[PDB]
Parts: structure tokens; sequence; C-alpha cells
RNA sequence: UUGGGCUCUGUGGGUGCUUGGCCGCUGGCCAGACCUACUUCAAAGCCACCGGGGGUACCUACCGGUUG
């Protein structure tokens, strides 16, 4: 079946339509409405329905006045996806993009979903930009506003990251995190994808504290279960596991730790790196540069847990002292020795305590 | 300055109608045999009358 | 297309192509100074074999549907068929010293031709099915 | 191709897509399912050997 | 002024505004003294037939085939994101640490 | 003052529309005032409504001084052209079983590509709907499409077998022995086939029965194909002529002298205004084939071409030994003598697969190229028709309309005796 | 001896200079020039007949910096010119057409001066040079500017292999972004990648591809050359 | 299965060749 | 022997003796280039697979003609 294969290839390749079954039962998809009363439904009673919507969207938040401009403008009802060279396919899916980042917070409300709806049901973003929609939707996984999602997504046309998927959009039912973190584990696909969403949200200043959380949420079990997977006690094994996983995680937490502005997955990235050296028998030099670098992303509202993760760092840490750039940003903190007594109350601070001082004695 | 031509169905069906769109072009070129078909058809009238 | 047949000189400085589309062509080794490599013109068919003959002016080329020609120069002296009933000329080999052509055929039949000027040796019938090479 | 009117019909008598006369009420093919004759070819083979044997029976 | 804001009201909702819609949618060390002295004519050979702006140019120096050359070696390839700190980004940038 | 210009568009309108010189001029006199003035208003208002046409044309443009039409890749085309039919770029790659003819519908909107050592297929290609595969076992001369999408036949080593849209054998047509080229007649159901041994066969597809078997004595034939201006049928013949025929006169109709060799492809206008042929003698002429007349100094190949198709505008198709070339302007019907194309636009390269066939669509701005290796399509902007009539033929047709359609036909089946070479001859003197 | 062959056999030979001695390392061919590379001198001959046009000596200052270890290179826009890489530190800018030492550029942190090995760049004016204390360095060569520096050997163990990847595509921890290095060493049998984006992280390492050079034993590993094969995956 | 490579063809690539630096 | 086992799937090599990728190929190209010329002389014939019996009005083939 060599031509049966390379047509079907070609088939779910297509991102158009050619029959009148395939207008219908592609016009049909909605999250608001239901099929039989989606389908006989003109563009111009979507945008009065969704316009709506996109008025309170703008009364509730400010930053919607370009979408205004260009993605839910009153010449935006006559823009067909299809017939739009790959220049504007692309610019489109930038302000796709943007938008949606921009709107992943307000989501349980119905003046976002009616938005969303209009990108849907013209621009389909269902059936164009699936693995930011998918980005977007995936924190409110358990909302049944998901389980419409999972009803009108193409089964074919998601990322190999999210095509664990499948039997909760064959079976339409919302799924786990447990399924969720349980893939984020086997696939690095995963992890990646959800902190590269998560992060590209970031540098645009449009975060909010369930994404932040959801993310930490899924960075901590996932990286939980990579350790307990990585491990295997042949030595060339765990130091070939120990490098991947730097190598995976990486990147990540190098930007995450840095992020002063966002101070959320600053606390995040703090707690991933506490769970690393607390459970991960990493090296001595790889703690080094956890601290160095929780050092230098440092902040006055991050101050208190990052004195935490200094605490597990240099208590798991193997060697004696520490280096330089920590007793420094230590010096200063404003309230050393009560701000680690009262952490002291319920951790370690001994090892941390003596790598200062001991530091100190060589300064 | 490379332009195709490019139809989608929305010129079959605009998309939330039935009108089954019948666009028509009359250049001869497109319809051939005009007292041929309409001798037939005329053949056809005969014979249903 | 395909290339049926392939007859050198004497002297082993040109080469002469019998075709499977309708031509022959004449080719070199190195290239001469006054030479072209050029290509004999149109048959019926196509041609079974071009061969040479002791002096390398005329050109003999013989093709499927029966037909011999003579070339000199690069036009065409005389072609010349001959008539067969229900069979197409298969095979046929030249002796450029002796000037004579064999031509075996689909019938069973050769045909033997003494050739400066086209003159029937000779023919007769060895099968019923056709001559090969 | 449906199912033609009455005047549509008239005007088409001698009309089918399908059974033509050449085709022989199409009793190749019943044998040739029939039988299990996994080549048509092979079918036209044993009828023309049916129909010079036959009409060896005839000018006996 | 020739469009009055009433005219141009009538433009967008009568007519279409694909062109806004769109409009909105789009918002050294060293030097050579040979290449004075390294002239080429541009339409001598076939593969330096189409670097040449106009038909008529073949008297081309070293600089200037050097322009034209640059610029079809970005013409096949174009410049590269990357050839346009922080402890952990160096520690993985460094070597040292992916050891046996 | 501009009541010149009204009777500039009185003549464009006329010329077009107009069919006529025009009648010139009691009781007969009025009533022929009366029908001469219903058909002036009647060219004048089809010229008026040729301004509600949808679709406009695919060009490209040689927007500098020296960057030129035959230079474009279609890694600049795909990139420069709309999404839906830069999915209609594609290819397939099918090695093991022989060169692939290929033959779209007329409303383009399946092909079948037969495959040499037996291996036909028919599809729907945008959707990637793949409506039949049968191995078929034997060789394959030649397959097609027959009134719809939905009957084909295929030209077998033997015989000639018609195969419903499942791929089932409807019948084997036994009358029809070695048929080497085959044509649809549309208008009629007209079946026409030449075989090996030189004989034209006029099936009628819906009746059944052959209407005219004509032996033609030229030998074995090497090309065919079709006027649809006429359903006149040119078959091409290898002492040089392109001798053309109908099912009425048993005789040729008329032979041109074309070409040295044997004459290897054929192409005709839709709007039957010219002809395009090429044989062994590499040149490639072009006909005023109203007049008989051969309009241009004729064109060289650099290879004997196996294909030959033009467009349904003026762009024309060779497909030369391994890789075809364009060629756009080669008949204009609007100039009355006709000037020679001095340079090629758009050629599709030669990469090791030596083409088979090669086709248009007929109202997409693709080409479809039938190499030994398989199918590949080609998407080149001057080609297809822009805006159609789907009384006529329509490229998006529903069940509804393929029924409607079909019967309507079959209504309008043309007689076989209707075939000339002016086709408005129906009712003179 | 320098030989020439086509389809398998001998076509051509080539005349080396009667005052040669030293075994002869780096053939290279761009321009009108092929240019062969021994140890401390370069004997380019004409390509177009064949013929010896000149000698290329370097200079010397404590008999190792006249040795030439990185090899030599030409760049794609580069006109005549011939970028050596020395014992010292130091990487030489040669006209090779009229022979003369045009242009010299000095090493990064000079405590590591050896040019092991040297590779051009996708971008344009740019290089991969590779010094034997262990940095990479890649550079403009008509700014003379730094664009990236890395530090990718050992000590022990320098990069002796470096190969950019001209796809267009492999970077940016998806794969949308071009920026692929890939780099090895004589001493171990494992290629290593770079992401070279943002700062020119490392993405991954195999580990044995080739077997490493053992220490009391009797096979033959360790690995000799990498190359993307250009344009490619 | 998702994610299984694709049978290895060579792609093409338009590269630059050197022969006209000099 | 610091996990194992079935099943399924993919990719690469092999299952015939090792001479290059492409073209308008004695040369050129693999970054392509130039694109439309040139012309004295239509064609030699034969052959060319439909199952059996039977009908022959119309068409066609062949044979013999007939005037105009």
């Amino acid at each position: 079946s060599s031509l049966a294969q390379q047509l079907a290839q070609i088939a779910a390749n297509s991102r158009s339509s050619f029959n009148v079954k395939a207008l219908k039962a592609s016009h049909s998809k909605s999250l608001i409405w239901e099929p039989r009363v989606a389908v006989s439904q003109t563009f111009a009673e979507i945008y009065s329905q969704c316009y709506e919507g996109f008025k309170e969207l703008c009364h509730l938040d400010s930053r919607f006045v370009p979408f205004d401009a260009t993605l839910f403008s009153a010449q935006s009802q006559e823009v067909d996806r299809t017939q739009m060279t790959a220049e504007e396919n692309a610019a489109l899916d930038k302000r796709v993009d943007s938008f949606l980042h921009l709107v992943g917070s307000r989501l349980r409300l119905m003046p976002a979903i009616k938005a969303v709806e209009w990108l849907i049901r013209r621009f389909r973003i269902h059936e164009f930009n699936t693995g930011t929609l998918l980005a977007t939707f995936l924190p409110y996984h358990t909302i049944p506003a998901f389980v419409t999602l999972l009803s009108i997504l193409p089964v074919q046309r998601i990322p190999i990251e999210y095509r664990f998927l499948d039997p909760y959009i064959k079976s339409l039912t919302p799924p786990p995190r447990a399924a969720i973190v349980q893939q984020a584990t086997n696939r690095p696909d995963l992890l990646s994808a959800i902190s590269r969403y998560t992060l590209d949200s970031c540098r645009a200043k449009q975060e909010y504290p369930g994404l932040i959380s959801f993310w930490g949420g899924i960075m901590a079990e996932a990286v939980n279960g990579m350790i307990d997977k990585m491990r295997s006690g042949r030595r060339a094994i765990q130091l070939e596991n120990d490098h991947l996983l730097l190598q995976q995680i990486g990147p990540v937490l190098s930007e995450a730790m840095v992020m002063k502005d966002v101070p959320g997955i600053q606390i995040a990235s703090y707690m991933v790196v506490a769970i690393l050296a607390a459970k991960g028998s990493l090296n001595d030099n790889i703690l080094t540069a956890f601290m160095e670098q929780l050092v230098h992303g440092w902040t006055v509202d991050t101050l208190r847990p990052g004195l935490v993760c200094l605490t597990m760092l240099a208590q798991h840490r193997s060697a004696k002292q520490l280096s330089g750039r920590v007793a420094k940003a230590v010096i200063k903190v404003p309230d050393l020795v009560s701000s680690l007594r009262d952490i002291s109350k319920e951790h370690q601070v001994d090892k941390l305590a003596n790598g200062l001082v001991l530091a100190f004695v060589d300064r | 300055k490379i332009k195709a031509l490019t139809r989608s169905i929305t010129a079959q069906q605009a998309p939330g109608s039935d009108v089954q769109r019948a666009p028509r072009n009359l250049a001869p070129e497109l319809h051939p045999f005009e007292r041929a078909r309409e001798y037939q058809r005329a053949l056809n009238a005969v014979k249903l009358e | 297309d395909d290339v049926r047949h392939l007859e050198w000189s004497s002297d082993s400085r040109f080469f002469l192509s019998a075709s499977k589309d309708l031509t022959a062509r004449i080719w070199s080794l190195d290239t001469e100074e006054g030479f072209v490599p050029t290509v004999l013109s149109g048959h019926r068919q196509g041609v079974v074999g071009a061969y040479f003959s002791k002096d390398q002016e005329t050109i003999y080329t013989v093709s499927k549907d029966g037909a011999v020609f003579e070339w000199k120069y690069w036009r065409i002296v005389n072609k010349h068929f001959f008539m067969q009933n229900a069979a197409t000329l298969r095979c046929a080999a030249y002796h450029a010293e002796s000037n004579l052509l064999v031509a075996g055929f689909s019938n069973g039949i050769f045909g033997l031709y003494e050739m400066p000027d086209f003159n029937l040796i000779h023919t007769l019938s060895i099968s019923q099915n056709e001559i090969d090479f | 191709v449906r199912k033609l009117k009455y005047h549509e019909q008239k005007l088409l008598k001698k009309h089918d897509f399908i059974n033509y006369k050449s085709d022989n009420n199409h009793r190749d093919h019943d044998v040739i399912r029939r039988y299990m004759i996994q080549k048509p070819e092979d079918y036209h083979k044993y009828n023309r050997l049916c129909g010079s044997l036959r009409q060896f029976a005839h000018r006996l | 002024a020739e469009k009055d804001a009433e005219e141009e009201e009538l433009e967008k909702f009568v007519l279409g505004a694909k062109e806004t819609f769109r409009e909105q949618l789009f918002r050294p060390a060293w030097e050579d003294s040979d290449d004075e002295r390294l002239t080429i004519s541009l339409a001598g050979a076939t593969r330096l037939r189409k670097l040449r702006i106009s038909e008529s140019e073949d008297l081309v120096s070293g600089i200037e085939y050097a322009r034209r050359l640059r610029q079809q070696y970005l013409r096949l390839y174009p410049q590269p994101d990357w050839a346009k700190p922080l402890p952990l980004d160096s520690f993985l940038r460094d070597a040292n640490s992916f050891k046996v | 003052k501009a009541e010149l210009d009204r009777i500039r568009r009185y003549k464009q309108a006329q010329k077009k529309y107009g069919r006529g010189p025009r009648v010139d001029i009691k009781k007969l006199r009025r009533t022929l005032t009366n029908l001469e003035n219903k058909y002036k208003t009647a060219a004048l208002k089809a010229k008026e409504a040729e301004i509600l046409l949808e679709n406009q044309t695919g060009f490209l443009e040689p927007e500098g001084e020296l960057e030129r039409t035959y230079k474009v890749r279609q890694d600049e085309i795909v990139k420069e052209v709309a999404v839906e039919v830069a999915q209609k770029k594609f290819e397939l790659k099918l090695t093991e079983l022989g060169p692939y003819t290929c033959e779209y519908s007329r409303n383009g909107r399946d092909l079948i590509l037969a495959g040499r050592k037996g291996h036909v297929a028919t599809m729907d290609w945008r959707e990637g709907k793949l409506g039949c595969e049968l191995q078929l076992g034997e060789t394959v001369r030649d397959a097609r499409f027959l009134h719809n999408n939905q009957f084909f036949a295929v030209a077998q080593k033997k015989y000639v077998y018609i195969y419903d849209h499942n791929g089932v054998e409807i019948h084997c047509l036994r009358k029809h022995v070695e048929v080497s080229h085959m044509e649809f007649l549309p208008y009629h159901f007209l079946l026409a086939t030449l075989s090996i041994s030189g004989q034209l066969k006029y099936q009628d597809t819906s009746t059944g029965q052959i209407v005219a078997e004509i032996a033609t004595k030229h030998g074995t034939p090497v090309s065919l194909t079709q006027n649809p201006y006429n359903a006149i049928l040119h078959i091409g013949q290898q002492n040089g002529t392109v001798t053309l025929w109908s099912p009425n006169s048993t005789d040729p109709l008329v032979k041109l002298l074309a070409h040295r060799g044997p004459v290897r492809s054929l192409a005709v206008d839709r709007e039957g205004r010219y002809m395009v042929s090429t044989g062994q003698d590499n040149k490639m002429c072009i006909w005023d084939i109203r007049n008989f007349k051969e309009a241009v100094n004729s064109y060289f190949t650099r290879a004997p071409a196996t294909s030959v198709a033009i467009s349904d505008t003026g762009l024309t198709a060779v497909g030369w030994g391994t890789h075809t070339t364009i060629w756009k302007g080669l008949f204009n019907k609007e100039r009355p003598v006709q000037v020679k194309v001095d340079s090629p636009y758009m050629t599709w390269g030669g990469q090791g697969q030596v083409v088979e066939r090669v086709r248009w669509c007929p109202f997409e701005d693709i080409l479809g190229i039938g190499h030994n290796e398989g199918f590949s399509s080609i998407i080149v902007p001057g080609a297809g028709e822009a805006n159609y009539d789907a009384l006529e033929v329509n490229p998006f047709e529903t069940k509804k309309q393929r029924q409607e359609g079909e019967v309507k036909a079959l209504l309008n089946k043309l007689q076989p005796e209707m075939i000339a070479l002016d086709p408005n001859f129906i009712g003179n003197l | 001896g320098l030989w020439v062959f086509q389809r398998g056999k001998k076509v051509a030979e080539l005349p080396l200079p009667s005052d040669l001695d030293q075994p002869i390392k780096q053939i290279l061919i761009f321009g009108g020039w092929i240019v062969a590379c021994a140890l401390t001198r370069i004997e380019v001959w004409k390509a177009a007949t064949l013929e010896h046009y000149t000698t290329i000596f370097p200079a010397a200052s404590k008999k190792g910096d006249n040795e030439l270890t990185g090899g030599a290179i030409n760049m794609p826009t580069f006109l005549n010119k011939i970028f050596v890489g020395r014992k010292d530190g130091w990487v030489e800018i040669w006209n090779v057409s009229t022979g003369k030492l045009i242009y010299t550029l000095l090493p990064p942190s000079p405590d590591c001066g050896a040019v092991t090995c040297l590779q051009p760049t996708p971008a344009l004016s740019l290089l991969a040079i590779a010094y034997s204390g262990g940095p990479l360095v890649i550079q403009n060569v008509l700014t003379d500017k730094t664009v990236l520096l890395l530090e990718a050997g050992t000590d022990d163990a320098p990069v002796t292999s470096i190969s950019f990847r001209t796809d267009g595509l492999g970077a940016g921890q998806d794969g949308r972004k071009d920026g692929v290095m890939a780099t090895a060493t004589s001493v171990s049998g494992d290629v290593t990648f770079w992401d070279l984006n943002k700062g020119g992280r490392i993405m991954g390492v195999l580990r044995s591809a080739h077997n490493p050079p053992s220490r009391h034993n009797i096979v033959r590993g360790g690995i000799s050359k990498i190359e993307f094969l250009a344009g490619q995956p | 299965p998702v994610g299984m490579p694709a049978k290895w063809d060579v792609k093409e690539a338009r590269k630059y060749n050197i022969e006209a630096d000099g």
C-alpha cells in the first residue's frame, strides 16, 4: 500500500478543504455551540457573539487594543486562512500566539472563551496552532472547556509531545496530571514543551500563578520521576544520566533562576533546584553552579525561600567551604543569623553557616 | 510578481448557508456545440411534445 | 533510443551506430579536424545495421522494414528497398572486402546480395521461425 | 446516475452503462466467478477452444 | 487633502479594508592592495553570468567582485541568528563539566 | 467623445459573442430588424455581464531587467504563492512498476496513473482519497476516465477493460484488440480507440454498441489526440503526417504534411484555433488549424518529445526526453500574423527521470508529469482558466450535481453523424 | 610525491620543489590554486596548468613558532587568501597569489597557545580556530573581533576536529534554528555537539562513536575526522 | 507509531563552490 | 553478572562480481549558462489476434460497373 501511504500522508498534511462534507464538518466545530447550531452560522453572527465577548475582555484588561486593531477587527470577518502566503500565515500565527499568551490567565471566563471561539471558528487555530492552544488550555486541564477543546481537536494534527491525550480525546473526559506528569517524565519532548511555553510568556510579562504553580508542579514531580529513572548504580551510566539530565533541564532553569521580574517562576526554579540537590546526588561543582546562579538571581521578594535553597544546596554539597560570590551576596543579606535561625527551626543550616564562616576566615 | 489563481470551496458554498453558488462564464471557448446541442435539445423537445 | 548494432571502420578510427530509433550515427575516437559527428537520416522503422565499405566514402545502412540505403558525401546516393511479403528485416551482415550483404528475416529466409549496386546473389529459407543473428 | 424519470427513460431506452449487448450478458465472469478462474484471458482461451471443437462437431 | 474622514468611513464600511488589515498585520582590520589589481570581467564564465546588476557590465574589481560574491554567499545561505556571564550557563557551555 | 469607445465595446462585443457576420437589410424586413436588435443587445449584455466573473488569472512577470521566467525555481514559486496551491505542488514516488501514464478528469478532481508494468490507480489527489488501486498483472497501454470520474477505461495487453469507481471490472471490450491509444468524446459518449494495427474504433459508451470502425491505411499509428472544438480526431502517422479523422468519413478527412519522421506528439487548443505537433525531425510546429496553414516557422526540441499538452490558456507543455518546458505565446488568438516565441517559460528540470506523459489540470494552475519513477505535480502560475461555468463543468460538484449533470449530458448526447470540421453546420442548405 | 587520480587511475603527477624534505599534510584546492602544507612550508601550484607557482615560508621566532600545525584553510568570499595556524597561537592571513603575509591574528587567553584545528563557519568571515589549551575561539577575521569563546578542549585532550552544520536547523532545544557545532578529539572516541545561539551551550555527546585509544589494549581506537555532509542532516 | 524515523533519502542543497575565490 | 521476557514497529546493510550524480554528453554542469535557430525537396510496398451456428434491411469493406 505504498501509494496509499503517500496519499495518506498528503491527506493528513492537507490544511484545506475541497468537498462540501468537509466545509460543513469543518465549520461545524465550536467551543460554545452545538454542531447542528454551529453549521448554519455565518461569520458576521459569530463575530457579533464573540466581539461582544471581546468588548468585555477589552473592558477587563488593557493590552487587547492592538488585537482589536488586527484579529478582532471588523475587517477580519473576511480573512480566509488558506488563501494567504506563508509570510502572512507566519505573521498571523505570531499575532495569534501573542494573543493566546495574553489570554491564557482569564481563560475560565466566558468573554475569553468567546474570543478564543472566534479564533477557532475563523482562523482555525485548532487546525494551524495546536501546540500553543494545547499549551494554553493545558494548565486548565480540569475545567470542561478543555474537554470541548478535546472534542474539536483534530487527532492527527497534534504534536508528538501532546499525543498522550489520545484516549482522552477518544473518551471525552479530562485527563489527570498523573498522566500529564507521567508522560512528562518519559518524554523530555513534553517537559520542554511546557517550559518553552511558560518562559515565553514571561519574557513579555504575561504570567499568572496557575501557570507558575502548574509548571513548577510538573517540573517537581517530573524531575522526581526522571531521577528515579536515571538512577542505575552502574557508575558510568549514572554519570552519563546525570549529564543527560543537566542537558535536558539546564537552560530552562538557567533562565528561570535569573528572571528577576517574575519572582514566581524564580521561586519555582528555586524549588526544582532544591528537589534536585535533595534527591539527586549531583557533584559539588554542579552544586556550586546552582548556588552561584541562585546568588546572582536575587530579589527582595525571593530572599526568604532562596536562603532555604542555599541551606539545601550547601547541605548536600560534599565539599566544606563555599565559593566567593555566594559569600558576597550573603554579606548583602540584611538579617543573616536571625533568618538562618528561623530556617534552622525546620531545616539544617549548619553546613551553610560552616561554609560561610570558613570563607570569612579565608577573607 | 508570482501570483497563481486560487480557489477554495467558499465560492461553491459560502459557509453558513446552503446555496450551492453556481458561477458561470459565458465566453464561447468553454461551451462548444451550440447548433448541435440545441439540435439535440430540439429533437428531445419534439419527442416529448 | 536503443542502439542495435555497432560497426567499426577498417583502420579503427571511426565507428558507427545502428539505432533503434530511426537513425545511424558516425563517430570518432579522437577529434579530427574536418569531421563533425553526424547523423544518418530517416528510415521507416529503425536500422538493424550500418556498415562501412573498404573505401570509407559510401556508408550502407540496413533498416528493419527491408530498406537498405547507400549514402555518399552527406546526402543519400541511392535508397533501395526490396520486396518481402509478410516479414521484416531482423539481421544483416556486410563483408566489405567481398562487397556482400546477407540479410536474415522473420520468416526463416535469408537473402544474399552483392552490393556495390543492388544485385541478388541468392536467397533461401532455413527455418519456419525468425532469423536472430 | 440517478434512477431516470419517465420521460428521461423513454428518451433513453437503449441506455445502460453497465450491461452492453457486446458483454454477452456477462456470461464470461459468471463462469469466471463461479469456477474461481483467476484470469478472464483463461476464460476466453477455453471459450475459443469450445468454439473450434463445437464447429468441428458441426462439420462432422 | 483629497480624502475626508467621512469618505474614509464609507471606504471602510462599503468596499473592504484588506490593505489596512495587511498593514496592521505587518507591524575593518586589514585592507588588501591586491583588490585594486585583481580586475575580473563577469560575463566570461557561466557561473559569474548571474551576479552582475545589469546586462552590460563586465569590468569589475576584486573589491566589487568580493562584494557580489559575498551577496551571493548570503543568497545561498542567509546570515545565521547566532552570528549577529551566568554561572550555570557558563557551566553548560564549558566542556570541563562533562567528563567520564 | 465617448460614443467612439461605445462603438469600440460594440466591436469587441460582436467579435467575441456575435458568432456571425450580421444580417444585412417587408414583413421579413421588420422581423429581421427585430431579430437583429435582439441579437445586438444579446451580445452587448453578455459583454457587460463579463464583469461579474470571480477569479483572476495567474501570472508571473520579470520585475527586473535580468531575472527571467525560465530560471524561477519552484521553491520560489511555492514560497511566493498561496498555501492552498502550495499544497498542490506535491510529488509521489513509485519506482517498481513501469513508467506512469497519468490523466485527469475534465473537472480535474481525479487522476488515474497507469503503470506500464500493470499498476493502475484512480485517486482524488487534492484530498488524498485513493478511490482505487488495482494491480492488474500484465502490461498496461493507456488509462483514461469516461464521462465522470466514476467509470474509467484501461487499454490492457490484449483488450480494453472498463471499470467502476471501486475498481471493479464491469466489462471487457473484446472488439478492440491491442488498443494503443484512446480518446473519449465527452459531448458524445463516444470512446474512440486506435489499435496497434491502425484501426479506429468509435464506440458509444452509453448504448454500448460500436458505431464506426475504420481501418486507417497508414500502418501502425504513433500518436493520437482529439479536437475539443470539433470532436474530430487527430491520429499521428509515421510517414510524417497528421491524419485527421471522423466516424463518418472512411477516408482521412484531412491529412497534413507535418514532419519527416514519425510525428511523436500532438495537441490542440480547447478553443480549436491552433495545433502543435512534434516528431523525430526534432522540430515542433504549430498550425492555424481552421485555415490549415502553418503560421509559425518551426521550433526545435532538444530531443524527440514524447509528450505535448496545451492548456486552457495559451501555455503549451512539451515533455521531451527527461525534462519538460512550457511555452507561453505560441498562438495568440487575437493577432493576425503569428510571431515566434524567442524564449521559453517555466522549464521543469532534468534529474534523471524520463517523463512518459505530461498533462495539465483543467482549472487549477498545476501540471501533472508522468515519469518513470511515478507522478510529479508542479505548479505553474499562468495555466488553467480562472473562471469556469458550473453549468457545463464544475470542479466542485456534489452528488446531486453529478447525477443531474450526467442525466442532462445523456439527454444531450450528440449523435456520431454530427461530426465535421465546422461544427456550426447544422441548419444549412 | 603528489599523484593525481581520476576514475581510480592516475591522470597526473604534481611537481614538488627540489628543496623539500618534509612529509606533506594538507592538500587544499580553491580558486585557481592547489595548495599543500608540509610541516613548516607551504607549496602552492597553479591548478589550471598543474604548474608550480611559489613556496610560502612563514616567519620564525623561537624555532617552534614556524611550525604549522593548524593546517591551512580558505574562506568562501576571501580572494586568493589562506589562513594558517601555527605552533604558536598565531593564525596568519596570506595572499597566496602574491606571497605576502598580509595580516596576523593573536590568540585570546595567551596561556593556550597551539592551534590544533581550524574550520570556516557557515557565516561569512568567521572561523572556529581551536587551541591546544582548550578554547574554541570563533572570530571575525576582517574586524579581528571575537564572536564566541568556548572552553571545549581539555588541556590533556584538545579539539582536533570541528565541523559546523549547514542544514539550516538543529538548535534551540526544539530544533528550528541553525548554529549546531560538532567537535572531537584525538584522545577519545566521543563527539560533542554545541548549540551556538545564546552563549553556545553543549547539547549532547556520542560516547564511543568509535573505539577509544586504549592504553594496554591491542585495538586501535580513536577518531580521525568529523564532517557534516554539507546542506544535509 | 508516531515519531518513528523516516527512510533516509539524500536532501538536495544549493551549496557554494569555492573556485570563484581567485 | 548492579533487572528480565514476549510481541509489535522503525531505520541501515545484506540476500548475483566491487567503473560516478546530472545535461541539450568526444564536451559541460553540480551556485548553472544560452534559450528559437536551421532549412531543399511529403511519404516505397506487404503484413497486422474479435469464440461457434445463423440472418441481412441500413452503415462499412471489397469486386464489377453506370451515367452525369
